[PDB]
C-alpha cells in the first residue's frame, strides 16, 4: 500500500549499460522483495529476478544469469510501520530485443509460498536500444476545428513531431487543464523518428478567459517547449458562432 | 529456535505465534530503594493477575491459545487469512484492533457463562 | 676577580646624615646587583637594601624613610645615603654584588613561586661610628728592643678617637712575625693599641725598621723611626 | 514461451468468461502455483488472483480461478467493458521464479457501438517556413479497435507517403488512432484538396481540407 | 647559642624559626675579625669555593629547622654562622637569623708569649708615662692581669683588653697601667703578672 | 469455514509506552558506603541479557522520557535521606572574627569564634579556617547562608564517589536500547533491541563540562531539543574523551570540635605546606582537536559555510558559570575562560584553570536547604573523562552570520539525559485477540 518511482527515460546504445532506479515510499523496504520483470515486443513478458533488502538473496533468471546486476541501498526509516528505500538494476551486454519497458514490483507477503509474488507496480521506465541520437521535437500549434455547430464546442491541441526517442509527456496550463485532453499515440516512420499529437475539447465561449499553453517536455533531449494556442480558429463549421 | 524475550517483535504474526512462551515465561521473572522496587512489584502481580482473570473467565484459563464460540465481525478490519498470519507484525495488528478492544471482550465472558450453563444441563441426566 | 672597597667618614654626628661610598673594581655596577649590609657589635647581620639599574631599588622596611641608594655608572661605585642617625645606627657597613635566584613551589603561572637573594663577594667593609664628640689626633711612641738569639720590637698609639686604624711595618714590606693588638677604651673615651713585631736579634745594620700609622678620621699619618 | 494460453476468447457483457493456461508437465500444474494479472499495454498491471483461488487484495469477487492437475482457468463473471484487455498467466512455486505465457486477448461482446470522431489538420504557417507539409488524421471514439486509412491527392489515390498507427485503448473503454500523409511543398499548392478516409465495418467516414481556401 | 664537635666528625647547626613553607634558607660563614662570606645558597647548592663538607636540610620539608651539617670537622671552621630564611609564608626576613658559634674541640692549651714593655723616651719629655703588656698565642683566651710595683700591686691606672682570637687557636690581650714620670723613677722594677689556665707567667722592667 | 472465529493469544510481543516505578541494580562490589544508596539495592544479574529486536522500529524521544525525571528525583531524594541523620550546625552561625591566612585576594580566613561546648554552661573559643566563598561580612563575618537557609553537616563516614546504579524495569514492562551509531535522540529507531536493566551510570553531577560518562559512537553526537531555539540547551557527547586533571594542593587539618552532647563539628586546622589554589588541567594537544571535532558537526545544521566562536559564560550565577563537581570530596568551581576562548572559521604542555572551592553549597533548585562538605585532609588529585558538553547559544538578531555558543546547565536532568537518552519504558500487554478458521467444541 505504497508508492514505487522509478528513474526517467535513457537513451542507450547497444553494448553499453543502463541503470534503472526504483525508490519506495509508504512500507518498509525490508518487508519485501523487489522484482524486475520486463517485456519486449517480440518475445512477451519475462520475468528477470528478484532481491530481499533484509538479507540480500538474488535470484537471476537463466536468461539472464550473466549479464544482469540487481543492488539496494539501506532502508531509511519514516515512522514505525513506514520507511523509504531504493532498488536498482544494471543490466549489460544490451541487444536490439532488449528494447522494451521495465517494471519493478513490490513483494505480495513475508512468510508463507508467495513471499516474492509481486503484487505492488511502479510505472515502468521505457528503454530504446538503438544506434540513432537523441533529437529534439518540434512542437506545431494546431487550429481549432468545430465540433458540434448546436452544442457550441470546438477542439484545439499541439502537434509534436519528429523526435527520438520515445517517449514525450503533454500537459497544459502547468498541470492546469486537465479536462478533455485525448494525447493520441506516436507513428514509427521510415526514418526512425516517432511524432504524437494532442488535442483538448473546449466549448466556443472561452475565448478571452482562458489562457490554452501546452507544456511538452522531452527529458532526453533537455529541451522544453511551451506553445500558446490561438483560440481564433479558421474551419467555416465554427464561426457560425462566433 | 528461542529468538528471547520479545524477540518475534518483528516477525510475523504467525512466527510470533511460535515464541509465545518465551514472553509468558518472563512476564512474572520469580528506604528510598525499598518503596520502588516493593511497590513496583506489587503492580507486577496485579498487571499479572488482571491479564490471568480475563484468560479465566473465557475459558482460556490454562491453555496461551484458545478458540472461541464468537463470530468475527467484518467490521474489525476484515484482513484475510494468509494476509495477518503471513504479512503482518503483533505490534502492526494491535493498532488496528485497538478501537474494537474492549468491545470483544464484553463477548468472550458472556460466552463463558452460557457454555458452562449449558454443561450443567447436560450434566444433570441423573 | 672582584675587589670591592668601602670608604666613607667613620664619624657622623647625631641627627645628621651618614654618606658612604663602594668603589668597585673587577666588574660593571650596571651589569650586578648591589647590597649594603650593616652588624653591630655583638649582633646578627641587618640587611639596608639591595640596587641595581633600571630603578631596581628596594629599602628596609625599618629604614625606609631614611635611606637612599644610588650607582654612579660614570664613576663605576656605589653610593649609600642615610639621613637622621642615631645610636642605633652604628655598625660596620659591608658592600657586596648580589645574584637573584627564583624558587618555584607551585605551577608558576599562578605566581606561585618567590624571588630570594644572595651576596657572593663581599667588600672589606667600613667602620662608622655614631657620637657626638670631635675626633682626636693620634700621639706615636716608639718602644725600644728589648731582648736567647731573638729579640722583639713595637710600636705605639695612644690618645685617638674612633679606630679604624691601620698599621703597617715597612710600607707592607714585612708580613712574617707582626701581631697587631685590638685597641682599648680607656675612661677618657680613647682608644689605644699595639703593635709588635718578632725579629732575629741580628736586627742591627740600621735596617730602619719604621711602623707606618693612619688614621682616617684625622687624616694623621706619621712615620716613627724605632731605634734602640 | 513455454506456457501456451489461449490468445483470445469472447464474452458477451452480464456474463463470465474462461480461459485456458497449460503447457508441458515441467511448468504446469503439478506441484506448481498459477497467478493472474489485467495487464493493459502500456499501463501498469494489477494482480488478480494469486495461490491457485485466492483472490489478491482489493480486488472484487467478480473474479475466480480454478487449476486443475495439467492446466488452470479464470472466470470472470458479470463482465465490464474494462475488462476487455489482456491478460497473463504466471507459473511458480515456493522457491522457483516465474514464467509468463503469451497473451489472451479478451473481446467483450455485447458492447455498444461507436463511430469514430475525426478532425483533419493542414500544414501550419511555422511549418510552410521550413518548408514541410504534414497532414494529421487523428481517429477516436471508436469501437472495437479495427480501421484502414486511405490518403487521396484530389480524388486519385496516394500510394506516396502513408502511414497509419495500430489501434490503441483509451481511459474511456474506447479506442483510438492516427494517420499522417508525408507532402513535399509542391503538391500542397497543386492539389485543390486533400482527404482523409477511415473505413470501420463498412462505414466509410472522411473529411478533407483545402488549401485553395 | 654555642654548639662543639670533636674534630674530624660531623657538625650540626640550628638557625632561624620553624619552616612554615617552601623555603631557600641561604648559609653564611663570619671569620673572627673579618667580613661574612657564602657558605650554601638554596637550602643545599654550593657555589664555586666551597666543598661538598658543607649541605644544608632541604627547603622541601614543612615543620622543620633550617640545618647546616658540616662533615670532616677541621679547626678551620671555627666561626659564626647565620643563616637567612627566605621562607613562602613570612614575609622578607632583613635581619639574619641569630647566629651559632662553631667550637672546635681537642685544643687542650697554649702557652701565653708575654711581652713588656717600658715607656719611651719621648712620651717621657710629654709629661706621660704608660706600660705596655702584651700577651697573644694562648688559647683559651681567658687570662687576669695584676701589676706588680717591686712587690706590692698597683690598684688603679689598669687598663686591659679584652681577650679575642685572631682567625686561629691564637687570642690577644693588651694591659696598659698609666703612671706618672715621677712614679717610673720611684720603684726599682715593675712587673706583669699574666695567669693563663693554670700558670703564672711574670716579666719585669727596671729604669735605666 | 469463510466464517472466522476469534481466538485469544497468551504472551504476544505487543507493547505500548507508559511510565511505570523503576528500580535500581548495583553490581556485586565488595565493601563503606555511600549517598547514593547501593545498600538496600537489588544485585545486578552476573550474566546480563540483551535481546536485538529484528526487523523492529521504533520512536524513541530523550527529551520526553519518564526515565529521566525519575532518576532525577531519586539522586535528590537519596541526597535528602542521606543527610537526615547527620549533624546541624544551627550554632554555627555566630559572628565569626576572621582574617587574612598566614602567607605573604587572599581567598582565605582564619575566623575565631565562641561556640558551645559539651555542657551548656561555659563556651569555647575555637578558630578555624572558612573559605573566602563561605563567609560574608556584616557590620566581622558570618556563615554565607545564615540569612538564607539553616545548615546540615554531611557526615564523614558517607562517600561522595559516584558508583554505577542500573535503572531496572519490574515485571511485565522492558526498557528498550536504541543501538544506532548516529542517532540524536529522537524520531524512529533502526536497530532496537530490550534489556530488563540500563548500563551502569554513574550519578555524576556536573556543570559545562560533562565527566566519567558514555562515549559516542564514530562521529561526535550532537543532541538539542529545539536547535533553532536558543532557549533550550544542547547536549554533546564525545567520542575520544580529552583527559583531564585536577587536584587542590593544601594538605589540610581537620579540628574535631565537640558541639554539645554528641555532635561534633570538623573545622579546618592549620594547613601543612604553601598556599597553592586548586586547578585543573586540559591538554591543550587533546582539546585542539576535539573542539574542531566538534565545530565540523555544528556546520552541518548552521550551513556549511559559517564561522562558529566561542565564549565564556555572560549572566548567571555561580555553580554554572564555573565547571562545578565534586573531585575527591570538595567541590571545584572552576574558571572555564580558558577553554571556550576560540573562533573557528570554515576552514605543549597543558591548560590550566583557577578553580575555587566552597563547603558550604546550596540546594539546587529549592529554597531552603544547604549543606556543609566536611573538610578532606590531603592533597586532593583526581583524574577524569570529559565525556560531554552542555552549550547554550546566544539568539543575536542579526542572525545567519556568526554564532557564538556559551555554557551552563545547573539542572541536573541534563546530566541524566547525556546517558538516558537510549532508554524508554514501554509495558507489555500479552493478551491478543486474532481471527482464524478455528471453533470450540459444544
Ligand atoms: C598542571 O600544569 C601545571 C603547569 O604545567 C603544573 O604546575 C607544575 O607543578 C609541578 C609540581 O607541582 C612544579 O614542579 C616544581 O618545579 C620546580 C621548578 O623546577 C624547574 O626548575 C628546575 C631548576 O631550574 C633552574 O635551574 C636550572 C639549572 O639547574 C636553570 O637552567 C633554570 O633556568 C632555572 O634557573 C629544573 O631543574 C626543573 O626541571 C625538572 O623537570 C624536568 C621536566 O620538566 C625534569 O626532567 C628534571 O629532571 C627536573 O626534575 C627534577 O630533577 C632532579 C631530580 O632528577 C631534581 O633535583 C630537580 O630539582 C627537579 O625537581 C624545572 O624546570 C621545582 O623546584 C619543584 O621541586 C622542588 O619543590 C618541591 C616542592 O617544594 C619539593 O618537594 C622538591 O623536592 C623540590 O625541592 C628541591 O628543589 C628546590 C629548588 O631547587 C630546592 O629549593 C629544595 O631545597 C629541594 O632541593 C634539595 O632537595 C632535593 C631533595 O629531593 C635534592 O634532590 C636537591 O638536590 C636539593 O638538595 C617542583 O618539581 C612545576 O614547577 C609547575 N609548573 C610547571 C610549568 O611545570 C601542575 O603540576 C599540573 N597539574 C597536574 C595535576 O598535573
Ligand atoms: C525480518 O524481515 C525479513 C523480511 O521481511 C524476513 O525475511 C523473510 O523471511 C521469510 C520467512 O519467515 C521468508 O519466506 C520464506 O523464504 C524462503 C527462502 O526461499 C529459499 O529459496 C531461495 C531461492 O533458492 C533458489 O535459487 C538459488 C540461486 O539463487 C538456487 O541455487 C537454489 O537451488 C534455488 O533454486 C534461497 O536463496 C533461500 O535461501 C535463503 O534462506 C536460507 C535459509 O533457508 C539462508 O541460509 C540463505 O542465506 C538465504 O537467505 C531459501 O532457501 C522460502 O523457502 C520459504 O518458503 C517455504 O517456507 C514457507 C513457510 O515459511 C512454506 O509455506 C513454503 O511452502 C516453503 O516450504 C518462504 O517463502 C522470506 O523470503 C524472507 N524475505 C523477505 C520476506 O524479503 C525475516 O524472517 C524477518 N526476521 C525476523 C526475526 O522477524
Ligand atoms: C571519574 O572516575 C575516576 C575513576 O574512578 C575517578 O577517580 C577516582 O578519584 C577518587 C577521588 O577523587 C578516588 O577515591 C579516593 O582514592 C584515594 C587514593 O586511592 C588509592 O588507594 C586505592 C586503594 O584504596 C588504590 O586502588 C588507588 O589506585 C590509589 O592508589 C583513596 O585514598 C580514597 O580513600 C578514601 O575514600 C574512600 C571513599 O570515600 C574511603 O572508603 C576510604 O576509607 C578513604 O576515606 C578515608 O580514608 C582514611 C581512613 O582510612 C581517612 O584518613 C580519610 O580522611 C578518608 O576519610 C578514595 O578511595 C578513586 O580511587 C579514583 N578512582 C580510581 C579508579 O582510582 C574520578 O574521581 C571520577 N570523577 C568524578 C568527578 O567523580
Ligand atoms: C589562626 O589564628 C589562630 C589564633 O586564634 C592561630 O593559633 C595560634 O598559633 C600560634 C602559632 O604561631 C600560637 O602561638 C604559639 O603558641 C605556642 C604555644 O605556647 C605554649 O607554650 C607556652 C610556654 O612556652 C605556654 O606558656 C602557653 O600557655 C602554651 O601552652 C608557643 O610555644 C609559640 O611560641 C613560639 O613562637 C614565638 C614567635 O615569636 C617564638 O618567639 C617562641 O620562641 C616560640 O618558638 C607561639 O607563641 C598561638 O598560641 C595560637 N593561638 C590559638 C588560640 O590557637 C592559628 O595558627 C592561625 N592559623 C592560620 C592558618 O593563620
Ligand atoms: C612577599 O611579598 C612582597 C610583596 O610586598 C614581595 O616583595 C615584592 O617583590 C617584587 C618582586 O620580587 C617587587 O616587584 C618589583 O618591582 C620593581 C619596580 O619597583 C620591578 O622593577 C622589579 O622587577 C620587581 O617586579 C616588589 O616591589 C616587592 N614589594 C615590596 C613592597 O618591596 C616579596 O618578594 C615576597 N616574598 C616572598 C618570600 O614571597
Ligand atoms: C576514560 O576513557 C578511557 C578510554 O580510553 C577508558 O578506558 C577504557 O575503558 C573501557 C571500559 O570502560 C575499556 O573497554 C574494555 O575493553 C576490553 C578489551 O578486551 C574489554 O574486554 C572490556 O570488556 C571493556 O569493554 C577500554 O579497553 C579502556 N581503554 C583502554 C585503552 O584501556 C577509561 O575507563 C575511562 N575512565 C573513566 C570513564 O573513568
Ligand atoms: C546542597 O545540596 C543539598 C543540600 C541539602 N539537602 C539536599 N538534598 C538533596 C540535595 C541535592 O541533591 C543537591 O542539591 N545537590 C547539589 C548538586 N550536587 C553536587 O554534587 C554538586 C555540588 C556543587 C557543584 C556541583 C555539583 C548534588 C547534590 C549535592 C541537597
Ligand atoms: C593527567 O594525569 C595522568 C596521570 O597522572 C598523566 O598520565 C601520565 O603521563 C605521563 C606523560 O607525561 C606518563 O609518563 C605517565 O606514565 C602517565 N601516567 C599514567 C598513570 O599512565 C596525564 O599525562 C595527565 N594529563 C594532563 C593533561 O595533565
Ligand atoms: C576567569 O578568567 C578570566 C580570564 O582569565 C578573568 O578575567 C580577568 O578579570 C580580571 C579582573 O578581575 C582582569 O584584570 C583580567 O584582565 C581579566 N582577564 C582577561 C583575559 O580579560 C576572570 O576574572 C576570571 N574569573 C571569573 C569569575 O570570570
Ligand atoms: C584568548 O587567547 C588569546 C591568545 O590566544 C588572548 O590574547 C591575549 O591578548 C592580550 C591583550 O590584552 C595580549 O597581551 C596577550 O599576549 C594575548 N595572549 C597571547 C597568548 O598572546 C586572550 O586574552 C584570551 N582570552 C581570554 C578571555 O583569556
Ligand atoms: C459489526 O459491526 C457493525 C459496525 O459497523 C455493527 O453495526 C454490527 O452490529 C456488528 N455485528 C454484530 C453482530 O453486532
Ligand atoms: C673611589 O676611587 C676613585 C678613584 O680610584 C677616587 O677618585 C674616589 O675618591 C674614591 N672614593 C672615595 C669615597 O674616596
Ligand atoms: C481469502 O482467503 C481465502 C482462502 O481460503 C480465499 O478463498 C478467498 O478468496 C480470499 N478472499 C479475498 C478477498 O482475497
Ligand atoms: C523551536 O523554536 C522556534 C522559535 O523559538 C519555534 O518557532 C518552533 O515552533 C520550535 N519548535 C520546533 C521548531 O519544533
Amino acid at each position: 500500500q505504497g508508492q514505487l518511482v522509478q528513474s526517467g527515460a535513457e537513451l542507450k546504445k547497444p553494448g553499453a549499460s543502463v541503470k534503472i532506479s526504483c525508490k519506495t515510499s509508504g512500507y518498509r523496504f525490508n518487508f519485501y522483495h523487489i522484482n524486475w520483470i520486463r517485456q519486449t515486443a517480440g518475445r512477451g513478458p519475462e520475468w528477470m529476478g528478484w532481491i530481499s533488502p533484509y538479507s540480500g538473496d538474488k535470484n537471476l533468471a537463466p536468461a539472464f544469469q550473466d549479464r544482469v546486476i540487481m543492488t539496494t541501498d539501506t532502508e531509511v526509516p519514516v515512522t514505525s510501520f513506514t520507511s523509504t528505500g531504493a532498488a536498482y538494476m544494471e543490466i549489460r551486454n544490451l541487444k536490439f530485443d532488449d528494447t522494451g519497458t521495465y517494471f519493478c514490483a513490490k513483494g505480495l507477503l513475508r512468510d508463507g509460498s508467495s513471499t516474492w509474488l509481486p503484487y505492488l507496480w511502479g510505472q515502468g521506465t521505457l528503454l530504446t536500444v538503438s544506434s540513432a541520437s537523441t533529437k529534439g521535437p518540434s512542437v506545431f500549434p494546431l487550429a481549432p476545428s468545430s465540433k458540434s455547430t448546436s452544442g457550441g464546442t470546438a477542439a484545439l491541441g499541439c502537434l509534436v513531431k519528429d523526435y527520438f526517442p520515445e517517449p514525450v509527456t503533454v500537459s497544459w496550463n502547468s498541470g492546469a487543464l486537465t479536462s478533455g485532453v485525448h494525447t493520441f499515440p506516436a507513428v514509427l516512420q521510415s526514418s526512425g523518428l516517432y511524432s504524437l499529437s494532442s488535442v483538448v475539447t473546449v466549448p466556443s465561449s472561452s475565448l478571452g478567459t482562458q489562457t490554452y499553453i501546452c507544456n511538452v517536455n522531452h527529458k532526453p533531449s533537455n529541451t522544453k517547449v511551451d506553445k500558446r494556442v490561438e483560440p481564433k480558429s479558421c474551419d467555416k463549421g465554427l464561426e457560425v458562432l462566433f | 529456535v528461542f529468538l528471547g524475550f520479545l524477540g518475534a517483535a518483528g516477525s510475523t504474526m504467525g512466527a510470533a505465534s511460535m515464541t509465545l512462551t518465551v514472553q509468558a515465561r518472563n512476564l512474572l521473572s520469580g528506604t528510598v530503594w525499598g518503596i520502588k522496587q516493593l511497590q513496583a512489584r506489587v503492580l507486577a502481580v496485579e498487571r499479572y493477575l488482571r491479564d490471568q482473570q480475563l484468560l479465566g473467565i473465557w475459558g482460556c484459563s490454562g491453555k496461551l491459545i484458545c478458540c472461541t464460540n464468537v463470530p468475527w465481525n467484518s467490521s474489525w478490519s476484515n484482513r484475510n487469512l494468509s494476509e495477518i498470519w503471513d504479512n503482518m507484525t503483533w505490534l502492526q495488528w494491535d493498532k488496528e484492533i485497538s478501537n474494537y478492544t474492549q468491545i470483544i471482550y464484553g463477548l468472550l465472558e458472556e460466552s463463558q457463562n452460557q457454555q458452562e450453563k449449558n454443561e450443567q444441563d447436560l450434566l444433570a441426566l441423573d | 676577580q672582584v675587589h670591592l672597597q668601602e670608604s666613607g667618614p667613620g664619624l657622623v654626628k647625631p641627627s645628621e646624615t651618614l654618606s658612604l661610598t663602594c668603589n668597585v673594581s673587577g666588574t660593571l655596577v650596571r651589569d650586578n646587583y648591589w647590597s649594603w649590609i650593616r652588624q653591630p657589635l655583638g649582633k646578627q647581620p641587618e640587611w639596608i637594601g639591595y640596587v641595581h639599574d633600571s630603578g631596581d631599588t628596594n629599602y628596609n622596611p625599618s629604614l625606609k624613610s631614611r635611606v637612599h641608594l644610588s650607582l654612579d655608572k660614570s664613576k663605576n661605585l656605589v653610593s649609600l645615603r642615610l639621613t637622621g642617625v642615631t645610636a642605633a645606627d652604628s655598625a660596620i657597613y659591608y658592600c657586596a654584588t648580589t645574584k637573584h635566584g627564583r624558587r618555584i613551589y607551585g605551577v608558576v603561572a599562578f605566581k606561585e613561586w618567590f624571588t630570594y637573594f644572595y651576596m657572593d663577594v663581599w667588600g672589606k667593609g667600613t667602620s662608622v661610628t655614631v657620637s657626638s664628640a670631635s675626633t682626636k689626633g693620634p700621639s706615636v711612641f716608639p718602644l725600644a728592643p728589648s731582648s736567647g738569639g731573638t729579640a722583639a720590637l713595637g710600636c705605639l698609639v695612644k690618645d685617638y678617637f674612633p679606630e679604624p686604624v691601620t698599621v703597617s711595618w715597612n710600607s707592607g714590606a714585612l708580613t712574617s712575625g707582626v701581631h697587631t693588638f685590638p685597641a682599648v677604651l680607656q675612661s677618657s673615651g680613647l682608644y689605644s693599641l699595639s703593635s709588635v713585631v718578632t725579629v732575629p736579634s741580628s736586627s742591627l745594620g740600621t735596617q730602619t725598621y719604621i711602623c707606618n700609622v693612619n688614621h682616617k678620621p684625622s687624616n694623621t699619618k706619621v712615620d716613627k723611626r724605632v731605634e734602640p | 514461451s513455454v506456457l501456451t494460453q489461449s490468445a483470445s476468447v469472447s464474452g458477451s457483457l452480464g456474463q463470465s468468461v474462461t480461459i485456458s493456461c497449460t503447457g508441458p508437465n515441467s511448468v504446469c500444474c503439478s506441484h506448481k502455483s498459477i497467478s493472474w494479472y489485467q495487464w493493459p499495454p502500456g499501463r501498469a498491471p494489477t494482480l488478480i488472483i494469486y495461490e491457485d483461488n485466492e483472490r489478491a487484495p482489493g480486488i472484487s469477487p467478480r473474479f475466480s480461478g480454478y487449476k486443475s492437475y495439467w492446466s488452470a482457468y479464470l472466470t470472470i463473471s458479470d463482465l465490464r467493458p474494462e475488462d476487455e484487455t489482456t491478460y497473463y498467466c504466471c507459473s511458480y512455486t515456493h522457491n522457483s521464479g516465474c514464467v509468463f505465457g503469451t497473451g489472451t486477448k479478451v473481446s467483450v461482446l455485447g458492447q455498444s457501438k461507436a463511430n469514430p470522431s475525426v478532425t483533419l489538420f493542414p500544414p501550419s504557417s511555422e511549418e510552410l517556413q521550413a518548408n514541410k507539409a504534414t497532414l494529421v488524421c487523428l481517429i477516436s471514439d471508436f469501437y472495437p479497435g479495427a480501421v484502414t486509412v486511405a490518403w487521396k491527392a484530389d480524388s486519385s489515390p496516394v500510394k506516396a507517403g502513408v502511414e497509419t498507427t495500430t489501434p490503441s485503448k483509451q481511459s474511456n473503454n474506447k479506442y483510438a488512432a492516427s494517420s499522417y500523409l508525408s507532402l513535399t511543398p509542391e503538391q500542397w499548392k497543386s492539389h485543390r484538396s486533400y482527404s482523409c478516409q477511415v473505413t470501420h465495418e463498412g462505414s466509410t467516414v472522411e473529411k478533407t481540407v483545402a488549401p485553395t481556401e | 647559642t654555642f654548639v662543639s664537635v670533636a674534630p674530624g666528625q660531623t657538625a650540626r647547626i640550628t638557625c632561624g624559626e620553624e619552616s612554615l613553607g617552601s623555603r631557600s634558607v641561604i648559609w653564611y660563614q663570619q671569620r673572627p675579625g673579618q667580613a661574612p662570606s657564602l657558605i650554601i645558597y638554596n637550602n643545599n647548592d654550593r657555589p664555586s669555593g666551597i666543598p661538598d663538607r658543607f649541605s644544608g636540610s632541604p627547603g622541601s620539608t614543612f615543620g622543620t629547622t633550617a640545618t647546616l651539617t658540616i662533615t670532616s670537622v677541621e679547626a678551620g671552621d671555627e666561626a659564626d654562622y647565620y643563616c637567612h630564611i627566605w621562607d613562602s609564608r613570612r614575609p622578607t626576613n632583613w635581619v639574619f637569623g641569630e647566629g651559632t658559634t662553631l667550637i672546635v674541640l681537642s685544643q687542650p692549651k697554649a702557652a701565653p708569649s708575654v711581652t713588656l714593655f717600658p715607656p719611651s723616651s719621648e712620651e717621657l719629655q710629654a709629661n706621660k708615662a704608660t706600660l705596655v703588656c702584651l700577651i697573644s698565642d694562648f688559647y683559651p683566651g681567658a687570662v687576669t692581669v695584676a701589676w706588680k710595683a717591686d712587690s706590692s700591686p698597683v690598684k688603679a691606672g689598669v687598663e686591659t683588653t679584652t681577650p679575642s682570637k685572631q682567625s686561629n687557636n691564637k687570642y690577644a690581650a693588651s694591659s696598659y697601667l698609666s703612671l706618672t714620670p715621677e712614679q717610673w723613677k720611684s720603684h726599682k722594677s715593675y712587673s706583669c703578672q699574666v695567669t693563663h689556665e693554670g700558670s703564672t707567667v711574670e716579666k719585669t722592667v727596671a729604669p735605666t | 469455514a469463510e466464517n472466522l472465529w476469534v481466538t485469544v493469544y497468551y504472551g504476544v510481543p505487543v507493547w505500548k509506552d507508559a511510565e511505570t516505578t523503576l528500580f535500581c541494580a548495583s553490581d556485586a562490589k565488595a565493601y563503606k558506603h555511600n549517598v547514593w544508596a547501593t545498600h538496600a539495592c537489588v544485585p545486578t544479574d552476573p550474566n546480563p541479557q540483551e535481546i536485538h529486536l529484528e526487523n523492529v522500529t521504533e520512536e524513541f524521544n530523550m527529551w520526553k522520557n519518564n526515565m529521566v525525571e525519575q532518576m532525577h528525583t531519586d539522586i535528590i531524594s537519596l541526597w535528602d535521606q542521606s543527610l537526615k541523620p547527620c549533624v546541624k550546625l544551627t550554632p554555627l552561625c555566630v559572628t565569626l572574627q576572621c582574617t587574612n591566612v598566614t602567607n605573604n585576594r587572599g581567598e582565605l580566613k582564619n575566623c575565631s569564634f565562641n561556640m558551645t561546648t559539651e555542657l551548656r554552661d561555659k563556651k569555647q573559643k575555637v578558630y578555624s579556617l572558612f573559605y573566602r566563598l563561605d563567609v560574608v561580612q556584616i557590620n566581622e563575618y558570618r556563615l554565607i547562608n545564615c540569612n538564607t537557609s539553616a545548615i546540615t553537616q554531611a557526615c564523614p563516614k558517607v562517600s561522595f564517589e559516584p558508583i554505577p546504579i542500573h535503572y531496572c524495569a519490574p515485571a511485565g514492562f522492558a526498557i528498550l536500547k536504541c543501538k544506532d551509531k548516529k542517532f540524536n535522540g529522537t524520531g524512529p529507531c533502526p536497530s532496537v533491541s530490550t534489556v530488563q536493566c540500563t548500563h551502569g551510570i554513574k550519578p555524576v553531577v556536573s556543570t559545562q563540562l560533562l565527566l566519567n560518562g558514555s562515549l559516542a559512537e564514530e562521529e561526535v553526537m550532537i543532541r538539542s531539543e529545539n536547535i533553532t531555539n536558543n532557549a533550550k540547551n544542547i547536549l554533546v557527547q564525545f567520542n575520544t574523551p580529552v583527559q583531564i586533571n585536577c587536584t587542590r594542593p593544601n594538605n589540610n587539618t581537620r579540628k574535631s570540635i565537640r558541639i554539645g552532647p554528641g555532635q561534633a563539628f570538623y573545622a579546618t586546622g592549620d594547613i601543612i605546606g604553601d598556599i597553592r589554589q586548586a586547578h585543573c588541567n586540559v591538554s591543550k594537544a587533546t582539546w585542539n582537536e576535539t573542539l574542531g571535532k566538534v565545530v565540523k558537526q555544528l556546520r552541518k545544521h548552521f550551513g556549511n559555510n559559517t564561522i562558529i566562536r566561542f565564549a565564556n559564560s555572560s549572566g548567571g550565577d555561580l555553580e554554572v558559570t564555573t565547571h562545578s563537581f565534586n573531585c575527591g570530596g570538595e567541590f571545584f568551581y572552576c574558571n572555564t575562560s580558558g577553554l571556550f576562548n576560540s573562533t573557528w572559521i570554515s576552514n605543549n604542555d597543558s591548560i590550566t584553570l583557577p578553580c575555587r572551592i566552597k563547603q558550604i553549597i546550596n540546594m539546587w533548585q529549592r529554597i531552603g536547604q544547604a549543606m556543609y562538605a566536611p573538610p578532606i585532609q590531603g592533597v586532593i588529585r583526581c583524574v577524569s573523562n570529559i565525556t560531554g558538553l552542555i552549550l547554550t547559544r546566544d539568539g543575536g538578531s542579526t542572525n545567519s552570520t556568526t554564532e557564538t555558543f556559551r555554557p551552563g546547565g545547573g539542572d541536573m536532568r541534563d546530566n541524566w539525559r547525556s546517558e538516558l537518552y537510549k532508554y524508554k519504558v514501554v509495558k507489555i500487554e500479552p493478551l491478543g485477540v486474532a481471527p482464524t478458521r478455528c471453533k470450540r467444541r459444544v
